[PDB]
């Protein structure tokens, strides 16, 4: 009724903290991961110069 | 240029129909082949 009540309450504020901390850090963890994929994609010159081959000019 | 030539230069048109939907067949029908691969 007493003591064990007392120190819960005198633990809640470092345990909120460390939890927020907590959750900021899984946070940036999410946006650090992300990274823009740049895809590369057959030049069509290629193309244009195969189909002057097919036409045998 | 010099020396007589034996013929005058002509066109090589000689595909009179060559229908531009054909060409273009071929044209994507390689191009998908090429990004196939």
């Amino acid at each position: 009724d007493i003591m064990v009540p007392s120190f819960v309450y005198n633990k809640l504020p470092v345990i909120h903290f460390l939890q927020e901390k907590r959750a900021e850090q899984k946070l940036r963890r999410v946006l650090d991961e992300t990274y823009t994929e740049w895809t590369e994609e057959l030049d069509q010159a290629h193309v244009t110069d195969a189909i002057t081959r097919s036409l045998n000019i | 240029i010099s020396g007589v030539s034996p013929l005058l230069y002509f066109p090589p048109t000689t595909t009179s129909t060559t229908n531009r939907e054909d060409q273009i067949n071929k044209n994507t029908n390689i191009a998908i082949q090429m990004i196939k691969r």
